[PDB]
């Protein structure tokens, strides 16, 4: 959970 | 709104933020991970489009990208809780639409 992309 | 999920912009966030509740989903649309909520964060705000006391919003970091970096959105989607302008919560749980129903109560009580 909390995964995101590298703005 | 479109059924219940506010657009928001550089444009338009300070004042639509200013008075209530809001969870705002800082997002790009080339992101899988944001992909992937965006059909539950439509759920989300369709069950609260009557609702006064709790705004549902997205901010397209790829068109707002300084709205986005000024409030220190590092990666997407990043999901925020602001109350009376302020930033007061990140989100970091599971993003399926009964935790982000959970979570919305438990920030509206």
């Amino acid at each position: 959970h909390g995964e995101v992309c590298p703005a | 709104s479109h059924m219940g999920l506010y657009e928001l912009s550089a444009s338009n966030f300070e004042l639509h933020v200013a008075q209530g509740d809001h969870f705002i989903k800082f997002f790009a649309p080339w992101c899988g991970h944001a992909k992937a909520l965006a059909p539950t964060w439509e759920q989300l705000a369709l069950g609260l489009e009557h609702s006064e006391t709790v705004k549902i919003g997205k901010v397209d970091c790829t068109q707002h990208y300084e709205l986005c970096s000024g409030n220190q959105v590092r990666g997407y989607p990043t999901l925020l809780w602001f109350r009376d302008g302020k930033k007061v919560d990140q989100y970091k749980g599971k993003r399926d639409l009964e935790s982000l129903r959970e979570y919305v109560e438990s920030q509206l009580q």
